[PDB]
């Protein structure tokens, strides 16, 4: 359970980073 | 006056905001993604304020302007500014942009602005016609993205009929629209329509109908946390009325957990009231902090008095608080539950006795619970044991109530089951987070 | 056999040249070079003489591959 | 000849159902979880000071999950098979 | 995403107060005195 | 005073003795990791404000 | 027109499914 | 014209049925036949708003009272289906047309019966929903509603003795029938509590527990429920709770759960 | 006629989500292949 | 108001006219109260199950509407097809549109199965299914452009309605060439290709 929680938190952080990156690219395009 | 100039400044920044929102709607239309629509309706409540008559007049005279019947429908419903010196022609659509018919998203959003502004002006009849026309227009449209927008206006439609105090001339329409969304496999629209229908049912006290539907219909998990919270609150009320008290408590706890942090004071207050009442019905004393919150202090103060009266075991105090503030419960829609608790107080005392003692005799239980006879104590403790509130057994041979001896749970399979639920949730969270990943082309 | 299997994409998709670059957009970046050669040959075969500018775009950097 | 050269490193059938030393499995879990604790400290510091703990944490999680899952499943298979 | 459908409707102490604080009872000194004189005789 | 490990049973009159199981370091480190990624989740809450 | 759109959509869905299956296989091979 | 003639005919059959019913011996068969023919003429007249024309208020009244008389007739034959169908049919007349039709005391009676009906069928959840349906004032004001509410409240706190002593506070025999059915239901509930709570039960004290004045009325349960008698006339329920699942490892289910864990860990998705 | 509209609508949404999933899978494969090549 | 659904108990009676009136009222009010009639289920079904009942078709229609509201279309189609005339020929309501769409999906799947094994082994098709299918064909023919009935037909084999569509007014024969394009672009069955081509050359 601890390892699964670690992995889920890591995946959530990665998804947040990816959303931030794609929004940064979209806003920097203009 | 410079005050009117500053009003014009905030009006034109609202114009820029709505221009950004309609641009996002068109980007969603041309980008094959509905999340931009969700973001537009997320910014929608923020710009539901800061608007006036001229804001919406300039909006409808900037967009549309195709000489369609839409102009003939929305212009007469709002006032117009005079020949202002700052005749800044606000024209987001130029030539071919104004030539093509407006997308359902943008026209729906601007008509929504009309109806919410009309509601803010508190003349419900004027907004009734614009809402009916809006939903006549969007009924034929089968756009997937529009459903999102449709979802929102759906809610607003029911909202206006709340101020019209009818709530019944549209029940069949909401039923049909929910069915249409179900066959469209929509998530947001189905969830919001279920929530609105449940609210209508509870406003007209048809709890059996709501129970039947929630037994038949399935709430979409992949919905808004706000809609999830509303559905959980309504379901908790249903289960509380249906005597399913433990499930109601769990559902209302989940609804409170999913409440929008600090955004909905009234919804949180109502959820706290109902949760406190049902928890008292279970025999559990609620959290004290609920009554000392800055926003929920006065709202739950009668419930503080109720909880104090039942915990102290003073039924006279219970009747007294019924006499003074109990009528307020009728306004809060909890009077029947409060009467049930008035006649179910003794369950709390039985639970306290079970928690403290482990082999307390029947006579001692009757003495400590103000019960007249030991046989009445036997009946009450047996009923409480059967109804899943106590974990004891009465040795009737010599009249002592032996609680079930506590076994080492870590040596049992219960921790494995709890960890299984937690692991499944964590793996599902990881799968959801990795599943989208939103890599743009 | 991997080379031939990838090259069969051209023979399977020449009738609909639009789909061919989509599947082979990434066959062109495998770790082994034989699959890359098969991807290039499939791209050449599927679209016959269409100025797709998508197969051309995919072949633009591949012609700089370290493998010969 | 391919299969009968494969017979060289092929594990026996008794190896699949065998269980790793339980007293050793606990020590391995303790060690790797403590490394994961240090890694979590480093990850918190790195993420907070952003506006390679992640890869190390993921590798440790893979190791822990595969070890514990395999041991648990072997335990269940052994409990059912031998009665 | 405010929930406008549901309307949003001395003792200003900072410390967290537990339920037992509300319970009324005699002072502990009085209880101890009573128990001492009860068990003394 | 956390001297010799045991519990007195006044009911019958006994002082039992046992071997004080260690603490299961795994669980303590698991609790520490749970706290650490609670902190990480707060940090991510500080993020994600940029939509 | 409408039937053409429906058949385009069916063929595109099947092609996307084939590509996704191949990707899952190649991800497994890349991990190996 | 034709609708008026049908309404007048319905008034005639209602008059005949009322003459049969108000008599101290309301013959079951003739009243039932008249009520069925009245049902037919009511289907001819109307049963839903539908048309926007102003339905005659007297027509709504006579339909409501015919349904009330049918509900009161149903209990005479001790036929539950007739009572429930009449109840559900006249619920529409009670609630839809409340703002136009008055409320004679009879409905409250039937309403209370309806609530007590659920007590006879142990449908406590439906009882509480229906109680929520009624206005708050009539919950404690009207006696016809007060009695089932008080009986359910006593049942909800284990006050079976209070129920037994309050049995004599009923204002009608239409109550009395469902009160008897409630006696059987409460005896069954007490038996269930005895099953779940205790482990050994003595016949002599169970006699006071279950409110049975004859030991043969308990031999009834001794063969209906078939409670096992012990060596010393002690019914044993230790075979109800038991201690299962604490000796055999599920293993197979846990193995499947671990397999699912491995799958979710190794899926490419 | 509503046949075609409903069918093409459901097919458009499923193909949209499938294309998005394919894009993310493409990126994941690209990262893995970059690691292997390195 | 109509806030109760006690009319279902009228089905529990024995006289036929009571059941007919209850079924008619339910059919009138299925769209709103489907929650209650979802528990009736068998009480309606037996009405269609008994051959001697006078209005089994109305019961079948009511059950089909109730099941469609529930969402289990696999039985809503069966109970709609069991009913006749007023079941779907009205072609007016959205429920009718959903039912016709699903039943013609069943028809085209069954037609594919029959084309797979046309050696007598082919499974039979309910004549009511064929009737509703070709009624839809005729309605979309006389309604507007005939470029949709042709596609539906070539989806469900059905070369007869294909020939009827091309041999009718058909506006201009250019759409025929369009059909030829379909015959060479969006179909992979060579066995069906032969029949379609033979039809085309006969029409030429």
């Amino acid at each position: 359970y601890l390892a699964s929680l670690i992995r889920s938190v890591v995946a959530l952080h990665n998804l947040i980073n990816n959303k931030i990156a794609n929004r940064d690219a979209e806003k920097k395009e203009g | 006056a410079a005050a009117e100039h500053s009003q014009r400044e905030l009006d034109t920044v609202t114009l820029e905001d709505i221009k950004e929102h309609v641009k996002q709607l068109e980007k969603a239309v041309s980008g094959k993604e509905p999340r931009f629509v969700l973001r537009a309706l997320r910014m929608l409540p923020s710009t539901s304020r800061r608007l006036n008559h001229y804001v919406l007049y300039k909006a409808v005279q900037g967009f549309f302007t195709s000489n369609n019947a839409t102009r003939d429908f929305l212009l007469p419903f709002l006032e117009e500014p005079m020949d202002t010196e700052a005749d800044l022609q606000f024209r987001p659509r130029t030539g071919k942009a104004a030539s093509t018919p407006l997308l359902p998203e943008v026209e729906a959003y601007l008509q929504l602005l009309v109806v919410i502004f009309m509601m803010n002006s508190k003349r419900y009849k004027e907004a009734q016609k614009i809402s009916d026309d809006l939903m006549q227009k969007i009924s034929t449209q089968n756009r997937r993205a529009l459903d999102l927008v449709a979802a929102k206006c759906y809610y607003y439609h029911a909202r206006v009929y709340e101020f019209l105090d009818k709530l019944d001339v549209v029940r069949s329409f909401l039923h049909a629209r929910l069915r249409t969304a179900t066959l469209r496999h929509d998530a947001d629209g189905q969830a919001t329509l279920l929530n609105l229908l449940l609210r209508n049912y509870l406003h007209y006290s048809l709890y059996d109908q709501a129970e039947k539907l929630v037994s038949k219909s399935v709430f979409p998990e992949q919905a808004n946390n706000n809609e999830w919270a509303r559905y959980l609150y309504y379901t908790g009320r249903i289960k509380a009325i249906q005597l399913e008290y433990s499930e109601a408590r769990r559902t209302m706890t989940n609804a409170l957990r999913k409440a929008p942090q600090h955004t909905a004071v009234g919804f949180k207050q109502t959820v706290h009231k109902l949760l406190i009442v049902v928890e008292l019905l279970l025999g559990e004393i609620p959290d004290r902090l609920q009554f000392r919150q800055p926003s929920l202090k006065r709202s739950l103060m009668p419930y503080f008095l109720l909880t104090q009266a039942v915990r102290t075991g003073n039924l006279a105090k219970f009747n007294q608080v019924l006499d003074q503030f109990g009528e307020k419960f009728q306004a809060d829609g909890t009077y029947t539950l409060i009467i049930r608790l008035r006649h179910n107080v003794i369950k709390t005392g039985v639970r306290m006795i079970s928690l403290s003692y482990s082999r307390i005799s029947l006579a001692d239980i009757a003495q400590k619970l103000q019960l007249d006879s030991p046989e009445d104590a036997e009946f009450i403790v047996a009923k409480a044991i059967r109804d899943g509130v106590i974990e004891a057994s009465i040795n009737h041979e010599k009249g002592y109530v032996q609680s079930k001896e506590m076994i080492d749970i870590y040596s049992t399979r219960e921790p494995q089951l709890a960890f299984h639920q937690r692991i499944s949730f964590c793996l599902d969270i990881h799968n959801m987070s990795v599943k989208a990943m939103r890599f743009p082309p | 056999v991997r080379r031939a299997a990838v090259e069969s994409l051209g023979f399977i998709l020449f009738r609909t040249p639009e789909q061919c670059p989509s599947v082979v957009s990434l066959l062109s970046e495998s770790y082994n070079p034989h699959v890359r050669y098969g991807a290039a040959m499939a791209l050449g075969i599927c679209c016959a003489g269409t100025g797709n500018k998508e197969a051309i775009n995919l072949l633009e950097p591949m012609t700089n591959d370290p493998v010969n | 000849e391919q299969k009968m050269l494969l017979n060289l490193h092929k594990k026996s059938w008794m190896e699949g159902l065998t269980l790793q030393d339980y007293s050793e499995h606990c020590k391995h879990n303790e060690s790797v979880v403590k490394e994961m604790l240090e890694l979590a400290k480093n990850y918190n510091k790195a993420v907070e000071e952003e506006d390679d703990p992640k890869r190390h944490l993921e590798e440790h999680v893979d190791v822990l999950m595969t070890s514990n899952i395999v041991q648990c499943l072997a335990a269940m298979l052994d409990t059912v098979v031998f009665k | 995403d405010e929930f406008e459908e549901f309307p949003a409707e001395e003792d200003a102490h900072v410390w967290e107060d537990n339920w037992d604080d509300d319970n009324v009872e005699d002072d502990f000194s009085n209880q101890l005195r009573a128990e001492l004189e009860k068990h003394g005789y | 005073d956390k001297k010799f490990h045991g519990i007195l049973d006044q009911g019958e009159g006994v002082l039992i003795i046992f071997d004080e199981p260690p603490v299961d370091k795994t669980y303590e480190a698991a609790l520490e990791t749970i706290q650490n990624m609670s902190k990480v989740v707060d940090s991510l809450y500080n993020k994600a404000k940029k939509l | 027109d409408l039937y053409s759109r429906y058949k385009k959509l069916q063929q595109e869905l099947e092609f996307l499914e084939v590509q996704e299956e191949y990707i899952k296989d190649e991800q497994k091979n890349l991990k190996k | 014209a034709t609708s008026g003639a049908v309404l007048q005919a319905a008034t005639g059959m209602y008059e005949q049925l009322k003459g049969e019913w108000n008599r101290k011996s309301p013959n079951l068969s003739k009243c039932g036949e008249e009520l069925g023919r009245l049902k037919l003429v009511l289907l001819e007249l109307n049963f839903l708003p539908t048309t926007g024309t102003k339905l005659t208020k007297q027509q709504l009244i006579l339909a409501r009272d015919i349904l009330e008389i049918g509900a009161q007739w149903s209990i005479l034959r001790k036929d539950i289906p007739s009572f429930e169908r009449y109840m559900a049919q006249l619920k529409c007349y009670y609630f839809d047309y409340k703002e136009q039709l008055p409320e004679s005391a009879y409905m409250h009676q039937l309403l209370g019966l309806n609530l007590l009906f659920l007590l006879s069928q142990n449908r406590v959840a439906e009882f509480h929903t229906e109680l929520e349906r009624l206005p708050a004032k009539d919950i404690q004001t009207n006696v016809y509603i007060k009695h089932p509410v008080s009986l359910e409240q006593y049942l909800m706190e284990g006050s079976y003795n209070k129920v037994f002593l309050a049995k004599g506070n009923i204002p009608a025999e239409s109550y009395t029938f469902f009160i008897d059915i409630l006696l059987d239901t409460i005896r069954d509930e007490i038996a269930g509590c005895i099953e779940k709570a205790y482990e050994k039960i003595l016949f002599t004290e169970a006699t006071r527990i279950l409110f049975f004045n004859t030991p043969k009325k308990m031999t009834d349960y001794a063969k209906k429920r078939g409670w096992v008698l012990g060596p010393n006339n002690y019914y044993s329920f230790a075979s109800q709770q038991q201690k299962p699942e604490d000796t055999t490892i599920p293993s197979t289910e846990l193995a499947k759960q671990v397999i699912e864990y491995a799958r979710q860990l190794e899926m490419i998705v | 006629r509503q046949y075609y509209l409903s069918k093409i609508e459901e097919l458009q949404l499923i193909v949209n989500d499938k294309s998005q999933n394919l894009r993310r899978l493409q990126a994941q494969r690209n990262e893995l292949n970059a690691k292997v090549r390195l | 108001i109509t806030s109760a659904a006690g009319i279902i108990s009228l089905l529990d009676e024995d006289e036929p006219q009571l059941k007919e009136f209850a079924l008619h009222k339910l059919n009138a009010v299925v769209n709103d109260f489907w929650a209650e009639i979802s528990e009736s289920v068998d009480k309606i079904e037996v009405l269609y199950e008994d051959e001697g009942f006078r209005s089994r078709q109305f019961a079948a229609l009511v059950a089909s509407k109730v099941f469609y509201h529930l969402g289990a279309f696999e039985e809503s189609l069966n109970y709609a097809l069991g009913a006749g005339d007023l079941f779907n020929v009205n072609d007016n309501s959205e429920y009718v549109e959903t039912i016709i769409a699903k039943c013609i999906d069943h028809y085209t799947k069954q037609c594919v199965e029959n084309a797979d094994l046309p050696e007598g082994e082919k499974k039979p098709i309910d004549q009511r299914l064929e009737g509703i299918v070709n009624k839809m064909f005729q309605r979309c023919l006389d309604d507007h452009k005939y470029k949709q009935a042709i596609g539906i037909a070539l989806e469900t084999r059905r070369l007869d309605v294909f020939e009827k569509t091309i041999l009718e007014s058909n506006d201009v024969p250019g759409m025929l060439a369009y059909s030829l394009k379909l015959c060479m672009s969006l179909m992979q069955n060579k066995q069906f290709r032969n029949k379609v081509l033979r039809v085309l050359v006969k029409i030429y």
